[PDB]
């Protein structure tokens, strides 16, 4: 089956460039496009690249800073880039009887510097009992965190991260039986890959 | 340039209904339409192109119409990975521009939040920080309020908020409310209250403690 597949993560500073590649198992056979979809954000056309004629057309917003390339491998070069770029990127063509999305490749252009997360435990001041994890001051995104090293998956989310001042903050919420809690042990794990840390933090009752 | 205006931006329904979504456009098209669905953050995926054909292992309780600069999605009898939101995409001529998008999510009985508020760990106080935390858990509706008090007095210069997506497994919300302040300024006061406004009730949900206790 076609699938394209994009290159991983970017983080930029206002005014570099980057370049995303996007590579199909099969292939010029039928044209593609660029998508972009901002953080919370719907879907906007970016242009089309006619492969046949290598003619590109952009959408208005684009022209300038955004280019298309293709050597297969297809490329989306951004220069002068700004904190609006900051945003998810989709190629996609389209062949038979449907179209076919890579998996994205998200941006992140800021001057903040990578910083890892500070993580405390929440716990409280019944039969079920919720815990929590703050992450809070890291970047850039995203963190993923875990209860028990995933043994602990059911009564869990994670809420969205926002950001204070180039800094992005998290909480994640577990709920166990008080029958399991402090008896055994509840740790949350947190991964800030870009900053490669990792940090266990046990919930220890007041 | 051709825009396209996409309704209702937000639906609510479950499992065995049909809605509609319908796009249309400043300017004829001429069938030059594809439907999208996107789950979670995800890629999105082909339902329907050139206004009414079905992409391959689309389920056939999808189906698209219209002509002109008038065209509709509808999907009938509802299944649970049919939630999430759809987008609508012309390709008459550049730029081929994109519906704003409709979010279809879960109609379920109405739910309070349940309320959990932390003080400060001993950590983050030892090194001069202060946030308090206050979860407001698997409730129904989205709509909700969060309100802080400290000493019987409303707080809301340092509160940030966030919301969770609709829960895929019991299609409730969640919302998380950070008060922070510093050392100093969360000593100087006793009691800290998180109070929610949500419509399973007409009084406060609250939930608080005493920095002394
Ligand atoms: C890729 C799109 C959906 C799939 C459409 C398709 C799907 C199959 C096919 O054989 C040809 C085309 C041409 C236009 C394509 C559309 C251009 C805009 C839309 O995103």
């Amino acid at each position: 089956q076609i699938q394209l597949v994009q290159s991983g993560p970017e983080l930029k500073k206002p005014g570099e460039t980057v370049r995303i590649s996007c590579k199909a198992s099969d292939y010029m056979t039928s044209g593609m496009q660029w998508v972009q979809q901002m953080p919370g954000k719907g879907l906007k056309w970016i242009g089309w690249l006619n492969t046949q004629s290598g003619v590109p057309e952009y959408a208005e917003d684009f022209k300038g800073r955004f280019a298309f390339s293709l050597e297969t491998t297809a490329y989306l070069q951004i220069n002068n880039l700004k904190n609006e770029d900051t945003a998810t990127y989709f190629c996609a063509t389209w062949g038979g009887n449907s179209a076919y999305w890579g998996q994205g490749t998200t941006l992140t252009v800021s001057s903040a510097k990578t910083t890892p997360p500070s993580v405390y435990p929440l716990a409280p001041g019944n039969s079920m009992v919720t815990l929590g994890c703050l992450v809070k001051g890291y970047f850039p995104e995203p963190v993923t965190v875990t209860w028990n090293s995933g043994s602990l998956s059911s009564g869990v989310h994670t809420f969205p991260a926002v950001l204070q001042s180039d800094l992005y903050t998290l909480s994640s919420s577990v709920t166990v039986p008080s029958s399991t809690w402090p008896s055994e042990t509840v740790t949350c794990n947190v991964a800030h890959p870009a900053s490669s840390t990792k940090v266990d933090k046990k919930i220890v009752p007041r | 340039d051709i825009q396209m205006t996409q309704s209702p931006a937000s639906l609510s329904a479950s499992v065995g209904e049909t809605v509609t979504i319908t796009c249309r456009a400043s300017g004829n098209i001429h069938n030059y339409l594809a439907w999208y669905q996107q789950k979670q953050g995800k890629s999105p995926q082909l339902l329907v192109y050139n206004a009414k054909t079905l992409a391959d292992g689309v389920p056939s309780r999808f189906s698209g119409s219209g002509s002109g600069t008038q065209y509709s999605l509808k999907i009938n009898s509802l299944q649970p990975e049919d939630f999430g939101t759809y987008y609508c995409h012309h390709f008459w001529s550049t730029p081929w521009t994109f519906g704003g998008g409709t979010k279809l999510e879960v109609k379920r009985a109405d739910a309070a939040p349940t309320v959990s508020i932390f003080p400060p760990s001993s950590e983050q106080l030892t090194s001069g920080g202060a946030s308090v935390v206050c979860f407001l858990n698997n409730f129904y509706p989205k709509d909700i309020n969060v309100k802080w008090k400290i000493d019987g007095s409303e707080r809301q210069n340092g509160v940030l908020n966030s919301w969770t997506d609709q829960d895929s497994k019991d299609s409730t919300y969640s919302m998380s409310s950070t008060l922070t302040l510093t050392k100093d300024e969360y000593e100087r006061h006793n009691s800290y209250t998180c109070e929610a406004t949500h419509k399973t009730s007409t009084s406060p949900i609250v939930k608080s403690f005493n920095r002394n206790e």
